[PDB]
């Protein structure tokens, strides 16, 4: 299948101060690779895969600025949403920019983003076509016409199709070891009785990657979306993924709930009974 | 690169000579020792015999003297291992290893390669029936029951419930061989501690080496 | 002459796990090591006490001193689930040891206590002059369970088969064990009990 | 690789 | 506007009492970013106690995971506290060996 | 004027694993009278525990004892924790088995 790669920008205004925190974090698929902080003493976009410190100084000296400056007009937007708003001095507002690109099975490109959202609403974003902005509010409109006459649109275009896609290659071929990788859910089953006559029949996966995973009770080969619980995703911490589906039963009916995992790095679809 | 090819393993009879040989490629077999190494099926491993790079002298493990001997032709690059008064306790996989260390006088150091090996099962053996009994459940939660398959001969028997109407807490186990060289396979339906009245109960064994089918009905108490 | 390993070692993925083969002076013997999984032949990994071979990763790592030698292997992968043999030449034995075998669980469930289910004997068979008890163990995690009879709290040898665990559906293990007697056995003694020990913990019926 | 330059609003 | 944090407590991997084990506690979904996390080994702040770099989700609401190293035993039972600005007091999630 | 509370957890007898003993808390020597005292078994509140009546000494600081039923183990450890003004953050006092 495809590969993708997401940078995710964020800053928050502190209300005395004059530098906003700003955070930035860049993923393969599912796997973070580098981190610059606004309070680390670092100063300079750091390392956070094994597979990436292999580029050079030429790398994170233009990574540093480049998000040293991604920073800096943070700094000015902020200021500038402050009026579009009419908002004091006092508040704290964030700013959410994400953009990246997703390459195909043989290299190709497949499709760009880019995405704000201030304050955790949306705000502006880049179109399919990548050619068009479409602004959430009205406040981005006036951003929005901005851009047009800058043909912001257009220099997406020319880093998502550019720059990114040879970086997501490059990096898939790099650390081709750690991001190719497939990883089936190591799978078990957990039987909870609730009352004399329920129970709970939970269905574990652990230790899976990528994080897409598709878990299913059904009863007697019917689907039962009723009485069916499912955490969302949960990172073990180690680059693997875990998540639970549980289903509330009926006593002595458990031989008749099925719980059905798919995953990519699975040949055929589980099946898991009690 | 470096190839080992067992063979010549098999059914064999108790008393019967059977002679295994390890086919070698990838280096010099003149100047390397060779090793079997036999492994009884769910063991751990054990050294048979070994003999060194020209084949002068001949190491033998205690349980095999008298009885093994360990051979090599250099012209053909084989390893042979000639067994003779077959026993039961001889059924297991024999693998073949080629001594990393050239020119040792004694097969002291580590064995590099190793061959997939051969398989030699020895039995006084014959077709035989299946005998079915049912296990009855606990006339004493969840209840559970099943059936015996003793005593058949060769492998495999397949056991159903209700001409494989039940799937559901249906569980077969791995035959025992017996120390008389027959199997005996036990194969149980966990269920639902109450309402097993109220179900037809059949498990049906299917020997097809014997070509016999057996229908038995499981019943409490 | 004897070498001794533990039977099973669990470890968590990714963790250190360790195996020993443990023997007098052994750390004076030359020890080598070797990975077999199931169905293929045993691989060296580790040769001459703590060196590793060309296609081995440097993860694993030997040791020998004293009277144990010991496997060391870090940032445990979930293919390093198979049975590891030890391998020294006994100078004043002219023997090649092997020891018992380790079997290395790297756990992707948790671990569960096995399910003993125990059968008398049928009356079919007790009116075909035999008698056999069904010991009938499932659904443990790592598969490594170890079995004793006893009639009347005594202990019971001859006559006892033990299958060998195999993967059940949901990977848990599962084996059965089988006392035969004669009819007049069962009925001499006034209870018979199977006992599963699994992770130094042990069930009984 | 993150992007050359940055949008103002 | 404000999103307030769902909490999941969990080990890295299948909890065993007395092997080195890893605690996370991962808050998910939550607005704005100021956000306190604590882990408890009986009542008790965990100090040895780090945290993710802030990401967000598809709806732009943030995520952070916690994380210790710890070795379980049978009787020693961990929590995470968590207080926000949606919180009045701080929700306190403890470990179970099954969720 | 305060005075913060000096915290001595203890057993009534020299306990002994299996026995029922109790668990004391006693917390003195603190002004004003407020104080928030709590026994845990291994972190956790315990809810059957009483308390002694509000006392008070020579320097008119008051004295208190939470104590507890209480069989304790080899793995249950047991503590007492006590909230004061003069306190940030809750103090917390692990009953010792020799102390």
């Amino acid at each position: 299948g495809s590969h993708s790669m997401r940078y995710f920008f964020t800053s928050v205004s502190r209300p005395g101060r004059g530098e906003p925190r700003f955070i930035a974090v860049g993923y393969v698929d599912d796997t973070q690779f580098v981190r610059f902080d606004s309070d680390a003493a670092s100063q300079k976009m750091e390392p956070r895969a094994p597979w990436i410190e292999q580029e050079g100084p030429e790398y994170w000296d233009q990574e540093t600025r480049n998000m040293k400056a991604h920073s800096q007009t943070d700094r000015a937007n902020l200021g500038t949403l402050r009026g579009y708003y009419n908002q004091s001095e006092d508040g704290s507002h964030t700013i959410q920019i994400m953009y990246g690109c997703d390459v195909g099975p043989d290299g190709r490109f497949l499709r760009g983003y880019r995405q704000d959202a201030y304050d955790g609403k949306d705000y502006i974003a880049l179109n399919e076509d990548l050619r068009s902005w479409t602004a959430a509010d009205m406040a981005a409109q006036i951003t929005k016409r901005k851009w047009e006459a800058v043909h912001a649109a257009e220099q997406r275009r020319v880093y998502l199709e550019g720059r990114c896609v040879d970086g997501l290659r490059r990096y898939l071929e790099n650390g081709k070891e750690t991001l190719q990788r497939t990883d089936p859910p190591k799978t078990h089953m957990t039987h909870h009785p609730i009352s004399d006559h329920e129970a709970t029949l939970r269905c574990w996966a652990l230790g899976f990657y990528p994080a897409e995973i598709t878990l299913t009770w059904q009863r007697d080969g019917e689907d039962q979306t009723q009485d069916t619980e499912l955490v969302e995703t949960r990172p073990a911490g180690d680059g693997t993924f875990q998540k639970w589906a549980a289903v509330v039963v009926p006593s002595g009916e458990e031989q008749r709930y099925t719980c059905h995992v798919q995953h990519e790095g699975l040949p055929k679809p589980l099946t898991l009974r009690w | 690169q470096v190839q080992l090819q067992e063979s010549g393993g098999g059914v064999v009879q108790p008393g019967g000579s059977l002679r295994l040989s390890c086919a070698a490629s990838g280096f010099n077999f003149s100047n390397y020792g060779m090793h079997w190494v036999r492994q009884t099926p769910g063991k751990g491993l054990e050294w048979v015999a070994s003999i060194p790079y020209d084949g002068s002298h001949q190491w033998h493990a205690d349980s095999v003297k008298g009885r093994f001997t360990i051979s090599r032709d250099n012209s053909k690059n084989t390893l042979y291992l000639q067994i003779n008064s077959l026993r039961p306790e001889d059924t297991a996989m024999y693998y073949c290893s080629k001594a990393r260390i050239s020119y040792l006088s004694a097969p002291a150091w580590w064995f590099d390669p190793w061959g997939q090996g051969t398989l030699v099962t020895v039995s006084s053996a014959s077709t035989k029936g299946p005998s079915v009994f049912p296990l009855a459940p606990s006339s004493k939660g969840t209840a559970a029951l099943g059936c015996l398959v003793k005593d058949y001969f060769p492998e495999p028997v397949t056991v159903s419930w209700n001409s494989g109407a039940l799937t559901s807490g249906v569980h077969t186990f791995p035959a025992v061989l017996q120390s008389s060289g027959l199997y005996s396979l036990s194969s149980v339906v966990t269920v639902p501690s109450s309402s097993l009245g109220t179900q037809t109960y059949i498990c049906n064994v299917n020997h097809k080496p014997s070509n016999t089918k057996v229908d038995k009905r499981v019943e409490p108490k | 002459s004897v070498s001794t390993q533990p039977p099973s070692v669990s470890v968590a993925p990714g963790q250190t796990a360790r195996i020993t083969c443990g023997g007098n002076n052994i750390g004076s013997k030359s020890v080598h090591w070797y990975r077999q999984k199931p169905g293929q032949a045993p691989v060296l990994v580790v040769y001459d006490n703590n060196a590793r071979p060309s296609g081995i990763p440097e993860r694993i790592s030997g040791s020998n001193f004293a009277n144990t030698a010991t496997l060391t292997i870090s940032r445990v992968e979930a293919g390093d689930e198979a049975d590891y043999y030890c391998h020294v030449w006994d100078s004043s034995s002219d023997h090649v040891v092997f020891g018992g075998g380790t079997k290395l669980t790297v756990l992707g469930q948790p671990k569960a206590a096995p399910s003993v289910t125990l059968f008398p004997p049928s009356s079919e068979e007790l009116q075909a002059n035999k008698a056999t008890l069904v010991c009938l163990i499932s659904d443990f995690y790592p598969g490594a369970v170890t079995v004793a009879w006893k009639a009347d709290s005594s202990p019971v040898k001859a006559g006892v088969e033990t299958t060998t665990p195999s993967k059940q559906s949901n990977n848990k293990y599962a084996a059965s064990s089988y006392l035969s007697l004669t009819p007049e056995q069962w009925k001499s003694h006034r209870s018979y009990s199977c006992q599963v020990t699994h992770e130094g913990s042990t069930v009984e019926k | 690789v993150t992007e050359h330059d940055t949008l103002l609003y | 506007i404000q999103r307030t944090p769902k909490i999941q407590v969990y080990s890295r991997h299948p909890a065993e009492n007395g092997k080195s084990n890893f605690l996370n506690c991962y808050v998910s979904g939550f607005h704005p970013s100021d956000i306190e996390v604590d882990l408890l080994k009986n009542g008790e702040r965990i100090e040895k106690v780090e945290h993710s770099d802030l990401s967000f989700s598809k709806d732009w609401s943030f995520y952070l995971l916690y994380y210790t190293e710890f070795t379980p035993t049978e009787k020693d039972e961990y929590a995470c506290r968590v207080n926000h600005v949606t919180l009045s007091q701080p929700k306190i999630v403890k470990w179970d060996r099954d969720m």
